[PDB]
C-alpha cells in the first residue's frame, strides 16, 4: 500500500541546482520514526546513499556531499524534496527515494527496532544527466569484414555510431530482416561529452560476396536517420 | 556517527 | 565511512541451485544489515532486513544470517527471476553504505572469445579521427581483459569498453574495446594490437594489423 514516485528534470547543466521531488502515499511522514531517504546509482555502478529525513525533522547527509545537499519534507503534501547545488557530470545517475520504517509500536508504544534496519519500499527512480553538450546527430562509419575479422567460416562486420547527444540511438540491420548474431553494445560517454556505440553481427564469410549488409541508425533527438552499407574493403573482395 | 536507532 | 565488501563480485549458477553471497563490514554493525535484489531497469527490492528477518511477501527460499562483521544471504533453490544483482546495506552507522553488489548469471560451459580487430575506415580518417575496434565475441565467463599496444607502446586512457547483457540464447557475452586516436597520430604508427586474456584461453591472445604493410 506504500508508493513513492520521483520527479525532476532529466537533463541539467553543470553548476546548476538540481531539485528532485518524491511524492508518496500509503504512509505519513508524521508517523513516529518513519524516514524517507535518497540513494543514487550512477551508470553501471553500485548504489550510493545520499541522505535521509525523519518524521521528527531530524536529517542526515552523506558527508562528502554535505555542502551540496539539502533535504526537506512537506507532511501536508506528502512530499520530500532533495536539492543538490553545483552539479557536475559526476552526478549523472538514476536517483531513488525510499521509505524507512519507524520502530514497531504496540498501541503507540515502541517495542522493537528491528524493522528499521532496511529501506523497505523504493520508488521507480529517475534518471538525471548532467551535461553542457548540445544536441548532435551521429556519424556512421563502417566496420568492414576482413581476414582479421574472420574466424573459420564466420565473418564479423558492423557499424560505428560516433559522436551523438543525447541518448538514445536505435540500430537495426537490413531493415530488421537480420537479427541473428547481432550485438548492439551499450553506448559509452566519450571525454568530449558525446556518446558513441557500435553494432556488430557475425555472418557466413561465404555470404560477403552476395548478401548485402546495411545498418539502420536512428537518432530521434536530432531527427537524424542514416543507412550505412557495410562491405569488405577492396583488400579482400 | 551512530544511526538514529543505534543508541 | 564503514566499508562493505561483498563476495563473490560475480557468480555463475543454474536454476534450482543453492547459492550464498557474503558481505563483510570494516567494523561491527550489529544486526543492522539488509539485503536487496535488483533486476535490470528496475529499482532494488528488499529481501531481508535486520540481518535475518524475512520481508513480508518475499519467498521463503531467501534467508539471511550473521551479525557483527560477517553476513550471508542464501537462496535455497534458485529461480529464473533470481538472476540479477544483489546488494547489502548497513544502517548502523551514518552514512548508511551499500556493498559493491553481486551479479548472478546463467551458468554454461566455458567459451573462449573470438577476437576480431577493425582498423579505422577511410571515411572516418577523412573526417579527422581514427577509431580502432577490438571485438571479443560470444565468451563466458564475463571476466575478460583487453590491452592495447601501438608499436609495442601500451595505450592508457584512450580506450573505452562496452559489454552486452548475457545472451538469452547461448548465455554468452560480447565485448568491444575502442581505441581512439587523432588522424595525425594514427598515421605515425604501424602496428596496432589488442591483447586479450580470458579463462577460455590457455594464454593471452593477440590480434593486430600493420597499416605499414600494404
Amino acid at each position: 500500500r506504500i508508493t513513492l514516485k520521483e520527479s525532476g528534470p532529466p537533463l541539467v547543466k553543470p553548476t546548476q541546482t538540481l531539485t528532485l521531488t518524491c511524492s508518496f502515499s500509503g504512509f505519513s511522514l508524521s508517523d513516529f520514526g518513519v524516514g524517507v531517504g535518497w540513494i543514487r546509482q550512477p551508470p553501471g555502478k553500485a548504489l550510493e546513499w545520499l541522505a535521509i529525513i525523519y518524521s521528527d525533522d531530524d536529517k542526515r547527509y552523506s558527508p562528502s556531499l554535505n555542502t551540496r545537499l539539502t533535504i526537506t519534507k512537506d507532511t501536508s503534501k506528502n512530499q520530500v524534496v532533495l536539492v543538490m547545488t553545483r552539479v557536475s557530470p559526476v552526478d549523472t545517475a538514476t536517483y531513488f527515494c525510499a521509505h524507512r520504517r519507524g520502530p514497531t509500536t504496540l498501541f503507540g508504544v515502541p517495542i522493537a527496532r528491528g524493522p528499521v534496519n532496511a529501506m523497505d519500499v523504493w520508488g521507480q527512480g529517475i534518471t538525471v544527466t548532467i551535461s553542457s553538450t548540445s544536441t548532435k546527430g551521429p556519424s556512421v562509419f563502417p566496420l568492414a569484414p576482413s581476414s582479421k575479422s574472420t574466424s573459420g567460416g564466420t565473418a564479423a562486420l558492423g557499424c560505428l555510431v560516433k559522436d551523438y547527444f543525447p541518448e538514445p540511438v536505435t540500430v537495426s540491420w537490413n531493415s530488421g530482416a537480420l537479427t541473428s548474431g547481432v550485438h548492439t553494445f551499450p553506448a559509452v560517454l566519450q571525454s568530449s561529452g558525446l556518446y558513441s556505440l557500435s553494432s556488430v553481427v557475425t555472418v557466413p564469410s561465404s555470404s560477403l560476396g552476395t548478401q548485402t549488409y546495411i545498418c539502420n541508425v536512428n537518432h530521434k533527438p536530432s531527427n537524424t536517420k542514416v543507412d550505412k552499407k557495410v562491405e569488405p574493403k577492396s583488400c579482400d573482395k | 556517527e551512530l544511526d538514529k536507532w543505534a543508541s | 565511512a564503514l566499508q562493505l565488501t561483498q563476495s563473490p563480485s560475480s557468480l555463475s549458477a543454474s536454476v534450482g541451485d543453492r547459492i550464498t553471497i557474503t558481505c563483510r563490514a570494516s567494523q561491527g554493525v550489529t544486526s543492522a544489515l539488509a539485503w536487496y535484489r535488483q533486476k535490470p531497469g528496475s529499482p532494488p527490492q528488499l529481501l531481508i532486513y535486520d540481518a535475518s528477518s524475512l520481508e513480508s511477501g518475499v519467498p521463503s527460499r531467501f534467508s539471511g544470517s550473521g551479525s557483527g562483521t560477517e553476513f550471508t544471504l542464501t537462496i535455497s533453490t534458485l529461480r529464473p527471476e533470481d538472476f540479477a544483482t544483489y546488494y547489502c546495506q548497513q544502517l548502523h552507522f551514518y552514512p548508511h553504505t551499500f556493498g559493491g553488489g553481486t551479479r548472478v548469471d546463467v551458468r554454461r560451459t566455458v567459451a573462449a572469445p573470438s577476437v576480431f580487430i577493425f582498423p579505422p575506415s577511410d571515411e572516418q580518417l577523412k573526417s579527422g579521427t581514427a577509431s580502432v575496434v577490438c571485438l571479443l565475441n560470444n565468451f563466458y565467463p564475463r571476466e575478460a581483459k583487453v590491452q592495447w599496444k601501438v608499436d609495442n607502446a601500451l595505450q592508457s586512457g584512450n580506450s573505452q569498453e562496452s559489454v552486452t547483457e548475457q545472451d538469452s540464447k547461448d548465455s554468452t557475452y560480447s565485448l568491444s574495446s575502442t581505441l581512439t586516436l587523432s588522424k595525425a597520430d594514427y598515421e605515425k604508427h604501424k602496428v596496432y594490437a589488442c591483447e586479450v586474456t580470458h579463462q577460455g584461453l590457455s594464454s593471452p591472445v593477440t590480434k593486430s594489423f600493420n597499416r605499414g604493410e600494404c
